[PDB]
DNA sequence: TTTTATAGGCCCTT
DNA sequence: AAGGGCCTATAAAA
DNA sequence: GAGGTATGGCACTGGCCGTCGTTTT
DNA sequence: AAAACGACGGCCAGTGCCATAC
């Protein structure tokens, strides 16, 4: 049961290859083998030693259909059939007119054809168009909602809206949410950004799986007519007031109004002018109940019409059922949480505050000293603080001996006299200007730094200070290689009302003691070297240089306190004026707190719904880990199923959640998602998903072999112990470090070019002078993606009959008469050519699932305009197809073999499921089977039946109790210093190989067959 | 060094009493110093008040307790023993809900090498009875909170450091240090003492000591947090004087940048030149108003005019007074008074009616920064 | 009396029944005070400090050691103030009339035949007033007046606080203050005109260091020593709060302690209903009151396992007001408020409760 | 306010 | 090491 | 012909409307 | 005593830069 590829690549086991219908496949030819072997010899990647892989034999679950493609088609069709039926019921539905007036009754009310409002428990409907409104001021509890179903309107009101109550529960429960699910037959809910609506229906927070699925008009809109973020800016600017703009009239931003404009058109829909839910209070919502209900019904109606137009387009444009099934599965994602979550939040915030306060204190103290420079007018002699405003204003206008003690009446009269005399001054106070001044007796910059007194959140001193303010580098007197810093308007931060150049020169002389156009008047040269423009800004002493930037000379430095300047701080090029460790400590604090400063408003505001003991299942209740005093609940991430042009998921918080880092304050965020007692999380991340997709596409384009191209060979059988791995070979060919080679390759593969490589080379070794470095980059590119050959693609043979140049292909020749672009020999040239072919085809479609690109990216609309976007879209949408395949296969395996589990989360590469502790090992086996099947499906759709044993199975599945990159991570953070185990009773999980899983599970997914 | 100038300022500004030789580092750290001046006493009072507000006031399970100074009753070394004695009686306060504390601030006496003498340290102790299952967690909690409390009023909070330590009997604990210019000195100790001392204190029926851990009864583990408030006051005094440089040394202004909550004197009040009777009347009224709202004021207007405004500003800065208030002939006309901040040395105009509210808001907000 | 039993039960006084006796309490050898007693004594000391130190521009805090090094224990705070006198004279630029105030524990011998000898502790508040002799006696009367008023300030029966005049062997005037306990009068504060003999004996030679300015002339100050027992004062106020039976019309008993001195101002408790909702609302109100400086007894942490009458019989703890939060409060925000003094029950909105308590305390202070 | 039920806790049963 | 005896305290309640 | 796709925050700047002080018959 | 005008300041959108994820 051992197979080898004709390129001597360890293949799928002969036992398993025949089970993936390998028998009766195509036989690879001989000339293709000769060409591939010659290519590998030319790239020096042929004949390398191979380490055999232990072949895996196991009875696979039944495979339906003739081939794997029919298998996946059947599975996805079965999974999505009822929801397609419900969507068709919505599609071919004639709706009654909405009621003339709305109910204003607690709960659900159904409106009859004559407008009569009959209360109902839940809408007894299989398909609904849904829109939920929440009072943002009151928190996260839904306030009112409207639903459309075939021949029925429904409106739901909250008890917190109908009933006036002094207090409601701060901690939400499913009883507070709205009911939709029918008890024990499967429902479909359609909405615009339907995840937000889903987060407000109670039954979706139960641990058990729910047969209700969701369809998002945003996701389908991105699938059919979407645009990139740059394309979004272009579209918005064009509609507000690149050579071809034909794509404007076929795509729009994801807002419901413009989606209705594109797909439905006709009369525009008007938004709420006051935004009462977003801004107003609950009283405002009550006072405008009918209008707000009408607006919600308008949103429901617009979404319904949009869905009616979209569904035929989406089904036509993504014809494979796997895409729809994967979108439905991604619609419902579950994040289990416990009380620890809350503590986490508090702890994180507390830590953040402390780390902030310290920093602020430092900065504030500096300001409190800088004012002294106004006393001696020495601010104009300061090499940093002479740029600031130091203005001040005025207020507005039009011995005896011991007398002894005193009488009781005497001191009484003295006290009352003092009080009465003091009252006169208050009486005078009420005669001076109504508008008070803000620090008239302080400098202008210090007045800017201080909060105004009438601010509700006021703190003493210049509390507004932060490391990101322009004044802060001046206050710390930051010095770059002996140079005071400065702020040029057009070019950010660099290193150098009359400028004190004598003081700057004295400071530089002192620094040297501690250890280029040449105008001596005004702007000056430096006999020193560096990047940036020099003489655009005029200074009397002007050896001006821009700070180095990781994004080239064209870019500018917005803050010296950025995380990438900590290495320069440790080097000593960048230094602090006060000295010691004030600078390094400030940069360390900034590094620690940047993630939380960005993400606290999202993480804290995340919506938790806590299940009561009654909602808790009996398995959870009867478990030793069940703490009755504790709280168990869920967060439903608000994922847009297809939020990018690549149809990838978009979630503001959880798809960008940082992994645990020892310095990042809130980095234990994903670890805080902890399974309930009796349940564990079984997850896995795909091994080099994008790299392998690109490699297999290149291999299929070049020949019928796996690893026939050099890039595919490297991706399949790289090894860091010796050479022959991709990064090490790139480093050996170029001449720089292996980490630099890795960053070069990963930057390039996303559709990069010459400037990126030249900039990275210059940043890495300034010692290599610009043009030399450029040549180096060029050579790198000639090795990776060979030189372009135009091949008569500008007529061209007629112009060639001059005769001038030779050969049947071009040499990027330029004619300058003013009367199929391929690549050449290179390891990645074949995959680049395949990607360009897919991008430039008339209707670019994903090679596996056949999903089309957006109508705003089709060549007929964007001819030769967005090329990097399309070539990157090919790989990224292929990854999305891979994700959909995995989801469909996992759903099929769970529903087939009765694995008590649920889809938890998917972060691009990672997929994690919430399984029972009993069936965690069966779930791991199912995950391995699904990975094998998805890789084989990719291979078959490309054209190759066999699959390398290297990528056949997952590297290792993670069985844990929380989301971590590795089960061994203890998630030490500033906010979680004690560690995961010592803070909360969460032990380390385990990583299981395919061999370990099969040994544990006897190679079966059946509960009876599982050993005990 | 700048330590000599700081001690000279403290001696001159009545932060520390006694002669220069009596205020040696050994004398100060041992607790055998002659005593504190009024400013030092007030600073220590503010520090103890902040400790009480951060431990006792905002916790339902922490109660005040008074322990006697003499052990036999037929001297005191630590406040732990009195709280351990009061544990059973005070258990009734929480209906035996086990996690609860007894807090006390008082003077303890320590022998040191006549040939041997006795030093006094006013220390603040919290004895926290906790269920054993959560003892280490509570220890970590208190460690974090105490360290944060020490760093809260510090100009250079990094000087306050925490270390982990082990008992010879295997009991975990944490120590807190302040980095004086000569090195680190111990200022607070947190120990997980178990229940051995508590059990030895009540021989016979152990059921008398049982406390409720939720639905379970267990003999509590005793957590002892003991901080030296004298050494803390000394540390904050050293922290107010920046020993660091460059332009900071060019300024070279002798100021004690004490935290507003800890500064012994908040405001300084003085008169200018003009009609003395009216100015004295208005200053007496303002002084009474400010005192009535609990804001400490230094009555500089009672002294005649012998020093300049610069001399007054330097004297007040050495006394760590937050604000200086000047009443002139202008105040009699339009009611505006001159307010000078210690931090920025900048002068501002403020009307008298707004002064009390502004000062109270400043003091209250200083905690919330 | 039954008052001692109540103090034992309500954690005003610590120790057993036999350890708490009239002789033991007066001698100062009692085991110690309960948390409520400690808070009452702290409030009393704060009231003393606000009426003596911040009251006068010339009064400064002082720290005196407890052991008086040299091979004994402290008996009075006078010695420490006299030691700090010369150093603090520079604080006032030798402006002679000025004071040093201090509150601290002093030790005195105590023993009984039943023998050996024991040590008792008394927490005393001392004011040492250096005044020119020409007005010294006048100042003495002043302080006497003030001290008497202060004792009468918080007293339900100020007539029990009495003042007596006494004379030294060498003709120095002084005053004593007494409280009328049920068994008789007991001394609680002492004021003496000590001349300058202790001060001169403290500095043999260099008498020029002790000179203080008084109308451009230099004179050695006269020392006035005011010494009050805060322990016995707290005991006196406890006895004064136990004015026979309770209010309204079982003969239960209430301690009508002064609002400024009462250790606990308000008590918070829940009624019948959703425990989580009521506890959340009570926690919010508790945090609000603490942030506004109102001492609160957190009874909601025990729910309401006891009856309403036993819960009110807080009266033995001298709590000014009792607040009950029910499921009705979740609807309209109204809570039940019971006053200790009048025993009247009222409905009040939570929003007004903190303001009402603060205004009540402020008016009690200004009366 | 029990009383019977509910988890504690401690002495005895393969 | 288990589960099954003993009293036994708890908290909302028929 | 471009390192790609998303998310989001903070600091800084400019345009517009309300208020207040100042100036005219 | 009514009418024109300039200055100061707050609110919101746009822009640049930085920080996360895959
Ligand atoms: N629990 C995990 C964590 C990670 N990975 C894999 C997915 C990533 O693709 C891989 C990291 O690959 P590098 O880019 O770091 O490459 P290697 O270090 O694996 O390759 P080389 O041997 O060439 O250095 O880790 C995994 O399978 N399971």
């Amino acid at each position: 049961q051992l197979r080898h590829n004709p390129l001597d690549i360890q293949m799928l086991s002969r036992g398993l290859h025949e089970q993936i219908f390998g028998q009766g496949g195509e036989m690879p030819g001989e000339a293709a083998v000769r060409r591939s072997v010659e290519h590998l010899q030319k790239h020096g990647l042929w004949g390398q030693p191979a380490v055999p892989l232990p072949d895996v034999e196991l009875r696979l679950p039944p495979l339906y259909g003739d081939n794997l493609d029919q298998h996946f088609r059947l599975l996805a069709q079965k999974q999505s059939l009822p929801y397609l039926e419900a969507a068709n019921l919505l599609l071919q539905a004639q709706l009654p007119p909405k009621p003339p007036a709305w109910a204003w009754a607690e709960g659900w009310t159904r409106y009859g054809p004559e407008g009569e409002a009959v209360p109902v428990a839940i809408p007894e409907e299989r398909a609904l168009v849904f829109a939920v409104a929440v009072c943002l001021a009151e928190g996260t509890c839904p306030t009112l909602a409207v639903a459309i179903s075939p021949s029925a309107w429904y409106s739901w009101c909250s008890q917190r809206l109908v009933e006036e109550r002094y207090s409601w529960t701060s901690q939400l429960s499913p009883a507070d949410l709205i009911p939709l699910e029918v008890p024990t037959q499967e429902q479909l809910v359609v909405g615009h950004n339907v995840s937000f609506d889903r987060a407000h229906i109670r039954e979706q927070y139960l641990i058990q799986g729910s047969r209700m699925r969701f369809l998002d008009t945003m996701s389908m809109h991105m699938a059919i007519s979407g645009l990139s973020s740059f394309q979004r800016s272009l579209w918005i600017a064009a509609k507000q007031g690149i050579s071809s703009w034909d794509w404007l009239d076929i795509s729009s931003v994801n807002s419901l109004a413009e989606v209705h404009r594109l797909y439905v058109g006709g009369p525009p829909l008007e938004k709420e002018p006051r935004e009462l839910f977003v801004k107003g209070t609950m009283k405002d919502i009550r006072e405008n109940f009918q209008d707000l209900m009408q607006y919600c019904a308008q949103d429901v109606w617009a979404t319904h019409e949009v869905f009616q137009q979209q569904l035929p387009l989406f089904l036509e444009r993504c014809p494979h059922p796997v895409t729809l099934a994967g979108m439905l599965e991604m619609g419902v994602s579950y994040l289990p949480v416990n009380q620890n979550w809350e503590r986490y939040l508090a702890e994180a915030q507390g830590t953040y505050e402390e780390l902030q306060r310290e920093m602020k204190k430092s900065l504030m103290d500096l300001a409190n000293d800088a004012c002294q420079l106004l006393s001696g007018e020495r601010y104009k002699e300061d090499p940093w603080l002479w740029d600031l405003e130091w203005d001040l204003q005025e207020f507005k206008q039009k011995d005896q001996e011991d007398l002894g003690p005193c009488s009781e009446e005497e001191e009484f009269q003295q006290d009352v006299m003092a009080r009465a005399c003091l009252q006169k001054l208050k009486g005078t106070t009420e005669l001076l200007p109504k508008r008070p001044q803000h620090l008239p007796g302080h400098p202008g910059w210090y007045r800017k730094l201080c909060p105004r007194l009438d601010d509700p959140a006021w703190t003493p001193g210049p509390s507004l200070l932060s490391l990101q303010m322009r004044v802060t580098p001046k206050l710390m007197a930051l010095t770059w290689d002996g140079f005071p810093l400065h702020y040029s308007e057009r070019h950010g931060w660099g290193y150098l009302v009359v400028c004190p150049y004598r003081a700057i020169e004295s400071l530089y002389r002192k620094h040297c003691l501690e250890q280029a156009r040449g105008g001596p008047k005004d702007t000056q040269p430096s006999y020193h070297h560096g990047n940036g423009p020099y003489n655009d800004v005029d200074i009397p002493g002007c050896w001006f240089f821009k700070l180095p930037h990781k994004d080239g000379n064209s870019c500018n430095v917005g803050s010296p306190f950025a995380k990438d300047f900590l290495p320069k701080m440790e080097d000593g090029t960048l230094q602090a004026g006060p000295g010691g460790a004030s600078g390094p400590r400030a940069l360390e604090i900034n590094k620690m707190i940047s993630f939380w400063r960005n993400a606290h408003k999202r993480i804290s505001s995340q919506m938790v719904v806590w299940l009561p003991r009654s909602a808790l299942p009996r398995a959870v209740i009867r478990h030793p880990d069940y703490d009755e005093e504790g709280l168990y609940g869920a967060i439903l991430p608000q994922v847009v199923t297809a939020g990018t042009i690549t149809r990838a998921a978009v979630e503001p918080t959880w798809l960008t959640a940082s992994n645990a880092r020892p310095d990042r304050v809130g980095s234990e965020l994903k670890a805080m998602v902890q399974a309930p007692p009796g349940y564990t999380l079984v997850g896995a991340d795909v091994d080099s998903q994008e790299l392998w997709i690109a490699a297999v596409l290149g291999d299929a384009h070049f020949a019928g072999m796996h690893g026939c191209t050099a890039f595919g060979w490297m991706t399949l059988q790289g090894r860091k112990s010796r050479g022959t791995d991709l990064h090490s070979k790139t480093a050996t060919t170029v001449g720089i470090s292996r980490e630099h080679a890795k960053i070069f390759n990963y930057g390039r593969i996303y559709g990069a070019g010459q400037p990126f490589a030249e900039r990275l080379l210059m940043q890495f070794n300034h010692r290599l002078t610009q043009q030399e470095a450029a040549e180096k980059a060029q050579q790198m590119y000639a090795a990776t993606k060979g030189l372009r050959w135009y091949r008569l693609s500008d007529w061209l043979v007629r112009e060639l009959n001059l005769p001038v140049d030779r050969t049947e292909g071009g040499w990027i020749s330029l004619q300058d008469l003013r009367k199929e672009r391929a690549w050449k020999g290179g390891t990645e040239s074949e995959m680049f050519n395949k990607l360009e072919s897919i991008a430039t085809s008339d209707i670019p479609r994903t090679p596996v699932l056949g999903c089309c690109i957006s109508r705003a990216l089709e060549p007929s609309a964007v001819q030769e305009e967005f090329m990097t976007s399309r070539v990157n879209w090919v790989v990224q949408s292929s990854a999305v197809d891979y994700l959909h395949l995995m989801l469909v296969a996992m759903k099929w395996l769970f529903e087939e073999f009765a694995i008590d589990g649920r889809f938890c989360i998917s972060i691009h590469d990672e997929v994690r499921y919430l399984v029972r502790e009993e069936d965690r090992y069966r779930a791991a086996l199912a995950l391995q089977i699904t990975n094998l099947l998805t890789r084989c499906m990719f291979a078959y759709k490309l054209g190759l039946n066999d699959l390398p044993q290297s990528v056949a199975f997952f590297s290792a599945v993670d069985i844990d109790r929380c989301l971590r990159k590795e089960v061994t991570m203890d998630c030490k953070t500033p906010s979680n210093p004690t560690g995961m185990e010592r803070r909360y009773g969460i032990p380390q999980g385990e990583a299981l190989d395919i061999y370990q899983i099969i040994e544990l599970t006897k190679g079966s997914l059946e509960k009876r067959s599982q050993p005990g | 060094e700048g330590s000599e100038a700081l001690l000279e300022i403290c001696q001159r500004r009545h932060f520390l009493s006694g002669s220069k030789q009596q205020l040696s580092r050994d004398s100060l750290l041992s607790g055998c110093h002659p005593g504190f001046g009024p400013l030092g006493v007030e600073l220590r009072k503010n520090l103890a008040a902040e400790w009480w507000t951060s431990v006792v006031v905002f916790r339902e399970q922490v109660f005040p307790v008074d322990a006697l100074h003499h052990k036999p009753g037929p001297l005191r070394e630590n406040l732990l023993h009195g709280a351990l004695e009061h544990y059973v009686n005070c258990l009734d306060l929480v209906n035996k809900r086990l996690p609860y504390g007894l807090a006390q601030i008082g003077v303890c006496f320590h022998p040191v090498f006549g040939v041997k003498s006795i030093g006094e340290k006013t220390e603040a102790s919290l004895v926290w009875f906790t269920p054993p299952r959560t003892s280490n967690q509570w220890l970590d909690f208190w460690l974090r909170h105490r360290l944060q409390w020490w760093r809260k009023f510090a100009m250079s909070p990094s000087n306050f450091s925490s270390s982990d330590c082990q008992d010879e009997e295997g009991r975990k604990g944490n120590k807190l240090y302040y980095n004086f210019p000569w090195g680190k000195e111990l200022i607070e100790t947190l120990w997980n003492l178990g229940d051995h001392e508590l059990l030895h204190m009540y021989p016979g029926n152990v059921s008398k000591l049982h406390g409720r851990d939720g639905r379970k009864n267990v003999v509590p583990c005793v957590l002892s947090v003991n901080g030296d408030l004298d050494r803390g006051m000394l540390a904050y005094l050293y922290d107010s004087f920046q020993l660091t440089f460059t332009r900071k040394k060019n300024l070279h202004r002798k100021v004690l940048k004490l935290h507003p909550c800890l500064a012994p004197i908040k405001v300084a009040l003085d008169v200018g030149r003009g009609p003395t009777l009216e100015l004295r009347q208005v200053c007496q009224g303002l002084f009474n108003e400010l005192l009535e709202n609990g804001i400490s004021v230094w009555p500089g207007y009672l002294e005649t005019m012998q020093s300049s405004l610069e001399q007054l500003y330097s004297k007040y800065d050495e006394m760590s007074i937050l604000f200086t208030v000047l009443v002139t002939e202008t105040t009699l006309e339009n009611g505006l008074i001159h307010l000078r901040s210690r931090d920025t040395t900048m002068k501002e105009m403020m009307h008298i009616s707004k002064l009390k509210d502004f000062l109270i808001k400043y003091i209250s907000s200083a905690k919330n920064v």
